[PDB]
């Protein structure tokens, strides 16, 4: 299948500081990528799809952009709720999520 | 709105067999697929397989094909997976993700924990 | 009577079926799940910038005004049934000129699921355009797009699908291949939102990454192309005192490098920068130009008229020992260098 | 008059209630639709475009029980015009790119409904059939060019086709006159072809149509023995006659040049050597060696030489001819 | 109006889809044809095309009108209401009627039920042409017709006195060819779905050399001719002996590749292609005349034009 | 709505089957064409696409009205509702009624009950060219039209403005590349055939080539391959493998501008009077070749001049330097003022 | 389904008693119609055919007050089959020579009613409109091209045109690409040309386009020029070399001959001569002049000074050359 690589393991971004979360894709994906918001101990929740556009009912905080194999998820001002882990999924083919990224203060 | 309720936490040992149900409510449910997925503590989603409500056809992970069988129930809106010969190494958490699109999926169960020891 | 039960079936379809209005127009958008079944990749045409395609191309929808109940799940349907209803207004965005085969009958099934939901499925053959940028021609390879969508409805009026995973939703037969001088190494399917003047629509794309095979143009272009460089350099083998011969030479070379240079062109479109034949071409060009300018330089030096018998005689010229051996070096060289770096391009 | 009157209210009986949608016996059994071909001629065979131009007389017969008629004892032919209110097979050709029936003065059609119920239906058709020949061995080729008569939208649960007749279904064949080809064979199949939709009868009529090497021997192989054989002239002449054997080799090896892309102009950019290239590579490799047979007199005189001439004279023939046998051989057998 | 009533009479209960006396007799119709232009003669395709004033007769006991109006001359609307045979062209590639402004059709009904239905056609007819005598070939392209459906037991065609009536041959578009006779028969041919009548018209066209003889042979003469000069020509100046028998040997390649270009990719010779190779034959053994010659050329003055003009006799006699 | 009420009334009971006064008197159709581009004529298929406004106006006593509008423009899908004259060209191979964006027609009923219907057409019309004199010649290209069934006794056709007011070309509307119209004459007849008498309706349309493209890519090409086949004189008489590459060449390029020149012209036997300049040019072009076969006869000496007996200029040469381009010039002379004086 | 049905009982209330064949305000004032283009690539500018092929979506906006609605408040886009139940303008092309409306999968047309009675009218149209060239600067021309918008059976008195925007109307001029082409600048004009028949409007969409010269130098200057600078080798060939000096003059008066008819063949037969014929005519000239050069040489020798022409010709002929281009570039540039 198609592998998901999210570089950084993890960081220690402060509060109302922005952040950059990378995505990879060992093949092409098109825009079919979707990053999702993991909380400890809740399903994921959906929040860029498309690798552009911003599900509804979500802050206008999170910014997602990128081209094929390379995609990027921003955050300008981190809050206290957005500390969780990040997967990117891609559809394309059969479907196949990344190694979480967590983030610190 | 909708909410997806799976069944719940689970204790098994080893050679057992598990079913593990998922319940959908708010939207027709031959209209959209549902997945099926895994995720070991501290591990990568992982994709077991997903299955058609209309006509119950499926597709399964080359990883778990043959470890599981996913199945479906028309009349009550719900999906089943069930696991046979069970191992320490699948004790984890199972969700069920509708997919809306071929973009997202846009609901996800709660999780229903996997303990095997 | 046999026959009557679907008869009343179809009747009740479409009893008060207004087929000008879309389903859940006003309700809901009208997701169009396409799939694309390549029967075969048609030839490109890469004069005019566009390819053929033969294609069953499968639409489906759920059309709730359609949902029956009957002894059959799925009523396969002609046709004439088709133009009956409401059928997604698709088109291809790219499309130049494209057929409908209707041979004996009009080439589209129609079957309508019992729960409403239609598979609308057409044979066409599409002449696409594919806008080609020729730079590395022949050595290029172009991702010729097939984009389709609605003519008149909006994103919020209809939205367009992939049936299957978006990698499995466009297949190609397996012996489905028109292509001569093209390889179809595969496509990728992506869905994008295009602005136009009379609001926003979704563009379902499809890029066939074709290669083309040099073997046509090594054959037609680069062999003649190079065996007239070797024509020229044959020259330089030759004794100087042969004024016609060696003039013969050239002056045929060159004449066959300008005609060769015209040829190559005319199976190409009249495009205004320098393909990487035209490099070879114009290096090939040099090459004889210069073998000729050579050999003129050669007559200028050459003091006698008379060559070798059994009273001195014109010695061979320096320049042609050097050109015998540097024009096939340097002419090598540049191969090396012309072919590694277009070869080598991903 | 009477009869008429009779005629009229049957053929009335069969159309009222009439409903096209539904194929005979819908939900249930196949309906078991004959085919029989008569070809009329086979306009022309394009390696450009990889199709041929077919005429044929396509009759296809089925059973419709609603279409059976017991009162008057005779073979009813309508109108052709009749046809579009009747149920038909949607049979098309998948090869087909531009196919189309003849409509002068009327359009060229048949319906003959015959008291058992069966329907005779024949159309005068045209089609344009692609064909992707492989033309490794051109102009040496035996071409299998095929017509895949397929049902679009009834799977082999709702429709069904074989020959009327095992091989009395095909006729005609025999009678086509070819310019360029000669009809070695044909061959009737009944298939089951499975897509995604379903599995669907096919009837594949396929013909072995065989290259006929004459026409191609008076205008691409003469001239490229002719040049060949007249390049060979060249060694008979005195080497100190440079600008005659120069000229003479260089216009043999230019004009083999010209003949080789004049050849390939009229076919198809194909990626790979066909028998004539490999035929006109040979004869480009022997003038283009005549021409450097002399370069090596010259180089040995100016920077013994009659014996390398006399050498030249016979092996060239020889070994050309070697290539001949060999290459005939391969490609004939 | 008189003439409406009438007309709605007659296709009252008019089954359009019956034949006159279907089941009764066969129905009888009369053709009659004026070849308003036979277009040109496509060699290369064999094919030509024609356009014709095709008109066809029949009697329908139903289309019967009794009244003080003798004839209803009609125009194209009325053709699509009643019963038309359904004749085709057996050897059409391709046929089209006219339609601008209107259809170009005509109908007109007599009271004792005889209809004459007439409609303008161009048609790709398709003549098997013979080319052995190239281009002093005479062909007879025919044109077929009959019903396609009908049989012999329901339809019957019988050429009128007036079977085919040319008209002025010089506004024909006829470039190549002299349209020597016109020739109408008729025969029964056996059908898979039966036996049908068949009317074939055969014209015999006479093609005119003039444009070939100046465009194909004279050229071809005079390169012949261009090798003669070779001899007149002193043997010791080897380019020049070489270069005019090199370049119109390789001349008469080009001549032999576009002579073909005009013909059909028919397997055997033909007279033209006869006639280029032995050319071909005479400029190479002028060419190898004189490479004898080098390693005699007063004979060759004398015996090639003499052989040449041989031939011609011959050739041009058959 | 009340244009609605009139329009609609018009069509009740109307037979578009029938004529205007059937059996009471002969229907005139008075016709004007406005040219909106002469089209390009084709000299190999010996036909001519000419672009038309083709107005026909009739009366119809059946479609008379009296209503606000002294006149009613209607849509070009009325035509095929009411009765038209069933209009065709006796000489047109192929015809296009452009229906982009929709049917290019127009339908006009004035209050009298006068019908103007106009069409946009692209005719393909036979021209029957003599090329005797090409590429000088004037050809009278007609458009013959007249009615299919209705005979003499039916449908008559009249200019409307007269002879010399109802053919109007547009003064910009000239896609002609090759020729010049330099005007028209139109002409009415009555041709028999076996149906009836028709009347028949006759526009020649004189066009004059344009001989200027002629003249750069075959004349010019013959005179100045005449002048290289003479450039042979001038050089030296010992320099055989030079003139003789004269002459082959010149004679080999005769034969392709020949050739050429008769790809552009119908497969004819008129033996177009270009045929006589090729030929005169091809006569000139070869006596030069056997002007130098003769001077190769009685070349002695073969050594060329040097500073051993060395040859002189041939009394054939100085002729035939003189001779040719005279013979040459007065046979232009002759030949030009023939063909370009003729009317 | 309610809003579907109230959204069906809107549509067949405006179709029902609408008489097609009569425009808005029939017999009131003019209807103002809106012209918008979006040209989606000009397609083979054709000098032979003196015709350029051109994609668009012409959209054709005028207010209907018959299929005005106020229930229902979104802009209904209908099927494109319900165009033939309406009114539309006639419009038509007067310098189109061949044009059709897209039709697959369907009729590529568009119908969007608004509820002000505003009727967006949108086609995919493929028009091969006629464009007379003014090829004397050819290739060094911008050739004004046009397509001549006019309503056919309306006159000013009936229908009236406008560029809705104005020159914001024609969009997507930019993104075209042509091969041997550049437009320059596209200007719109509204007229009223008057016939016999009356005044009618007229909209007149001006496209500049500029040829690129680029192409031209690889296919046509460059081989005349390579060909005249090979001519001048003869200038430095001894003047004995008489085989040699007239085997390569020959040949360059020749291939420019062919390269002239070569471009001939390819362009249409017109009478005035262009730019391209003007330059070879000049190249012509020079290799014609390099011939007789030589043939001046062979005069003056054969009937020191003979060196004197050959060095001044030697460094003249580049000279004059050059100087001819820059006055044929400074004049056409
Ligand atoms: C597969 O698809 C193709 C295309 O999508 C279909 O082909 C088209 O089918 C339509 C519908 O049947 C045909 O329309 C008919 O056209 C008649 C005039 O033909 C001329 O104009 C058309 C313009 O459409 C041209 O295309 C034609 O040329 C082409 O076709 C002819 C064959 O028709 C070929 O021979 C040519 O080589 C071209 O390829 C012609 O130039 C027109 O008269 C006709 O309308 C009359 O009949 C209908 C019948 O329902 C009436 O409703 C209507 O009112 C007309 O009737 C009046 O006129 C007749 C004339 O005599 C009178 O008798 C009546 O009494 C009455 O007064 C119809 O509109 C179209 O020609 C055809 N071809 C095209 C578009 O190229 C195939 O059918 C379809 N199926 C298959 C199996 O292929
Ligand atoms: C564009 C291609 C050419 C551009 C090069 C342009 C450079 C250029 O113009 O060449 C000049 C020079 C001339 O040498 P050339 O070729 O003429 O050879 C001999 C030379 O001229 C002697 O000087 C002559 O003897 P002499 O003593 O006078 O009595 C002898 O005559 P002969 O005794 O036999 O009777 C000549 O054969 O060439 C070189 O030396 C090699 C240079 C490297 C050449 C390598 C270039 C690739
Ligand atoms: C028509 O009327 C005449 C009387 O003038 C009569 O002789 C004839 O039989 C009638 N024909 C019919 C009714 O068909």
């Amino acid at each position: 299948y198609i592998v998901m690589t999210q570089s950084p393991k993890s960081m220690s971004m402060s509060l109302g500081e922005r952040v950059t979360l990378s995505c990879r894709a060992s093949e092409y994906v098109g825009s079919y990528v979707s990053w999702y918001q993991q909380k400890p101990e809740q399903s994921p929740k959906l929040l860029i799809y498309g690798a552009s556009n911003r599900y509804t009912g979500v802050p206008d905080r999170f910014a997602g952009s990128g081209s094929a194999t390379d995609f990027t998820l921003t955050i300008t001002s981190v809050q206290a709720e957005d500390l969780a882990d990040y997967h990117c999924g891609q559809t394309y083919n059969y479907p196949t999520f990344g190694g979480g990224t967590k983030l610190e203060i | 709105e909708i909410q997806l309720q799976q069944s719940g936490p689970e204790l098994v040992k080893p050679g057992t067999s598990v079913k593990v149900s998922c319940k959908a409510s708010g939207y027709s449910f031959t209209d959209y697929n549902m997945y099926w997925v895994k995720q070991s503590h501290g591990k990568s989603l992982e994709w077991i397989g997903y299955i058609d409500p209309y006509n119950a056809d499926t597709t399964y992970n080359r990883e778990f094909k043959g470890k599981a069988t996913l199945t479906v129930d028309k009349s009550s809106s719900t999906a089943f997976m069930h696991l046979n010969s069970l191992t320490s190494e699948d004790s984890a958490v199972y969700y069920c993700a509708r997919k809306r699109n071929n973009f997202y999926f846009d609901y996800w169960g709660q999780g229903t924990p996997l303990t095997v020891s | 009577d046999n026959t009557t039960v679907f008869t009343r079936i179809l009747d009740r379809l479409l009893d008060g079926y207004d087929n000008r209005l879309r389903p859940g127009l006003g309700e809901r958008v009208t997701e169009v799940k396409t799939d694309i079944f390549v029967t075969s990749f048609g030839p490109v045409s890469d004069h005019d910038m566009e390819y053929t395609i033969d294609v069953f191309f499968r639409q489906s929808w759920k059309d709730e005004r359609l949902k029956f109940k009957g002894p059959m799940t799925v009523l396969r349907l002609n046709n004439l049934m088709a133009s009956k209803i409401w059928t997604p207004d698709t088109f291809f965005h790219n499309g130049k000129k494209s057929v409908a085969h209707n041979m004996t009958m009009p080439n589209k099934l129609l079957r309508i699921t019992e729960d409403g939901t239609l598979l609308y499925t057409m044979r066409l053959t599409v002449r696409a355009e594919c806008p080609m940028h020729l730079e590395d021609f022949p050595m290029d390879a172009h991702a010729c797009p097939l984009k389709f969508g609605s003519y008149a409805y909006t994103r919020a009026e209809v939205v367009y699908e992939w049936t299957r995973e978006p990698a499995r939703s466009v297949v190609v037969a397996e012996d489905g291949s028109r292509l001569n001088q093209y390889d179809l190494l595969g496509q990728t399917v992506d869905s994008g939102i295009v602005q136009s003047s009379t609001g926003e629509y979704v563009v379902m794309t499809t890029h066939f990454h074709l290669k083309r095979k040099i073997g046509y143009f090594v054959i037609q272009t680069y062999l003649p192309c190079i065996m007239t460089v070797i024509l020229s350099q044959v020259s330089f083998w030759l004794n100087r005192e042969s004024v016609p011969a060696r003039t013969v030479f050239g002056v045929t070379t060159v004449l066959t490098m300008t005609t060769l240079s015209i040829s190559a062109r005319n199976s190409l479109p009249k495009v205004a920068y320098a393909t990487a034949m035209d490099w070879f071409i114009a290096v090939c060009y040099a090459f004889v130009f210069s073998a000729l300018i050579e050999f003129a330089t050669v007559n200028y030096f050459t003091k006698r008229g008379y060559a070798w018998d059994g009273k001195t005689f014109n010695s061979v010229s320096k320049i042609d020992r050097l050109s015998r051996i540097a024009f096939p070096l340097l002419f090598g060289i540049f191969n090396l260098v012309y072919w590694a770096t277009y070869l080598n391009r991903e | 008059p009477s009869n008429m009157s009779l005629v009229k209210e049957t053929v009335d009986r069969l159309l009222k209630g009439y409903d096209i949608r539904l194929r005979p016996d819908f939900g249930g059994p196949p309906v078991a639709v004959g085919m029989n071909i008569d070809i009329a001629s086979i306009d022309m065979v394009s390696e450009v475009n990889m199709d041929y131009t077919l005429t044929m007389y396509f009759q296809q017969a089925w059973r419709d029980k609603r279409l059976s008629y017991n009162v008057i004892p005779l073979n009813l032919t309508l109108d052709n015009r009749v046809a579009d209110q009747l149920w038909v097979p949607d049979t098309y050709f998948l090869n087909d790119k531009k196919s189309f029936v003849h409509g002068v003065t009327v359009k060229n059609r048949m319906i003959r409904l015959h008291p058992d119920g069966t329907v005779l239906y024949g159309l005068r058709i045209t089609t344009t059939a692609a064909c992707m020949m492989d033309l490794r061995r051109y102009p040496l080729d035996e071409q299998n060019c095929t017509l895949e008569i397929e049902s679009y939208g009834y799977t082999t649960d709702d429709i069904e086709f074989y020959w009327r007749g095992d091989d009395n279904a095909v006729t005609g064949v025999t009678k086509i006159e070819l310019p360029q080809f000669s009809i070695v064979d044909y061959k009737l199949i009944t298939k089951k072809v499975v897509f995604s939709t379903g599995s669907y009868p096919r009837l594949s009529l396929s013909f072995k149509l065989k290259r006929n090497i004459g026409y191609f021997i008076l205008q691409t192989y003469m001239p490229s023995i002719l040049i060949t054989i007249l390049s060979w002239v060249s060694f008979w002449i005195n080497y100190d006659a440079s600008a005659a054997r120069v000229a003479l080799g260089i216009t043999t090896v230019l004009t083999m040049t010209t003949i080789n892309t004049h050849l390939r102009e009229t076919l198809p950019k194909i990626p790979y050597v066909k028998a004539i290239d490999m035929y006109l590579m040979g004869c480009f490799v022997f003038v283009f060696m005549a021409l450097l047979e002399y370069a090596l007199v010259n180089y040995i005189f100016f920077g013994d030489v009659n014996a390398i001439d006399r050498w030249s004279r016979i092996f060239f023939p020889v070994v050309f001819s070697f290539f001949n046998i060999v290459y005939w051989l391969y490609y004939v057998n | 109006g008189d003439v409406t009533v009438i007309l709605n009479n007659l296709l009252e209960g008019y089954d359009n889809k019956l034949r006159p006396d279907i089941g009764v007799k066969p129905t009888l119709i009369h053709t009659d044809m004026y070849v308003n232009s036979i277009g040109p003669v496509n060699a290369i395709n064999m094919e030509y095309t024609i356009d014709i004033f095709f008109a066809q007769t029949w009697y329908d006991r139903r289309l019967k009108f009794n009244s003080t109006i003798k004839v209803l001359r009609l125009n194209s609307n009325m053709v699509g209401k009643i019963w038309i045979p359904d004749t085709f062209f057996r050897n059409s590639k391709k046929a089209d009627a006219h339609w601008i402004t209107t259809p170009n059709r005509m109908l007109r009904i007599w009271n004792d039920g005889r209809v004459l239905y007439t409609l303008r056609l161009t048609i790709d007819a398709e003549c098997q042409l013979q080319l052995h005598n190239f281009p002093m070939d005479e062909h007879s392209c025919p044109l077929e017709f009959s019903s396609y459906g009908y049989p012999r037991e329901e339809i019957v065609y019988q050429w009128k006195r007036s079977s085919v009536e040319v008209g002025d041959t010089r506004s024909w578009r006829l470039y190549q060819f002299s349209f020597v006779g016109l020739r109408n028969t008729t025969e029964v041919v056996k059908t898979t779905s039966g036996d049908y009548v068949v009317m074939s018209v055969y014209f015999d066209l006479s093609r005119r050399m003039g444009y070939f003889t100046i465009q194909t042979y004279i050229p071809c003469t005079l390169i012949v001719v261009l090798s003669w000069v070779s001899f007149w020509i002193n043997k010791d100046a080897v380019p020049a002996r070489t270069s005019l028998g090199i370049t119109t040997v390789l001349t008469m390649t080009t001549l032999s590749t576009i002579a073909r270009k005009s013909l059909p990719k028919v397997s055997y010779v033909t007279a033209m292609d006869l006639f280029v190779s032995v050319c071909f034959i005479f400029v190479f053994s002028a060419l190898v005349e004189y490479g004898t010659l080098h390693y005699m050329d007063s004979y060759a003055r004398i015996f090639f034009p003499t052989a040449f003009c041989l031939f011609n006799l011959v050739y041009w006699v058959s | 709505t009340i244009f609605t009420r009139i329009l609609d009334r018009l069509l009740d009971g109307y037979d578009n089957r029938l004529r205007p006064g059937l059996g009471d008197a002969v229907t005139e159709v008075k016709t004007d064409i406005y040219v909106t581009s002469f089209g390009p004529v084709s000299d190999t298929d010996m036909e001519y696409t000419i672009d038309v406004f083709f107005r026909q106006t009739w009366h119809d006593e059946r479609l008379k009205f009296d209503g606000p509008m002294k006149i009613l423009p209607l849509n070009n899908l009325l035509a095929s509702k009411i009765w038209t004259p069933d209009t065709f060209f006796h000489n047109g191979k192929k015809s296009v009624a452009h229906n982009m964006t929709t049917p290019n027609k127009l339908l006009r009923l004035v209050d009298n009950g006068t019908l103007l219907y106009t069409m946009r057409l692209t005719i393909h019309a036979e021209c029957p060219m003599h090329l005797e004199d090409f590429p000088m010649d004037v050809h009278a290209c007609p458009l013959k039209f007249g009615s299919y069934a209705y005979t003499k006794a039916e449908v008559i056709y009249s200019w409307t403005l007269g002879k010399n007011k109802s053919v109007e070309v547009a003064q910009d509307g000239s896609r002609l590349n090759q020729y010049d119209l330099l005007g028209h004459v139109v002409g009415t007849e009555i041709i028999r055939s076996s149906t009836g008498e028709y009347v028949v309706m006759t526009t020649h349309f004189h066009l004059k080539r344009k001989i200027g493209y002629f003249v750069i890519q075959t004349y010019l090409p013959c005179i100045m391959t005449v002048i290289l086949s003479q450039v042979s004189f001038w050089l030296n008489r010992e320099s055989v493998p030079a003139r003789t590459v004269f002459g082959v060449t010149t004679v080999l390029t005769m034969t392709t501008l020949s050739i050429s020149a008769r790809n552009s012209l119908p497969k004819v036997a008129y033996a177009t009077a270009m045929d006589w300049f090729i030929a005169v040019c091809y006569a000139f072009v070869f006596s030069a070749l056997i002007e130098f076969a003769t001077v190769n006869y009685f070349t002695k000496r073969s050594w060329a001049w040097e500073g051993k007996t060395y040859n002189s200029v041939s009394k054939v040469d100085k002729i035939s330097r003189i001779i040719f381009p005279v013979l040459f010039a007065i046979f232009n002379l002759v030949y030009w003022a023939t063909y370009v004086n003729r009317e």
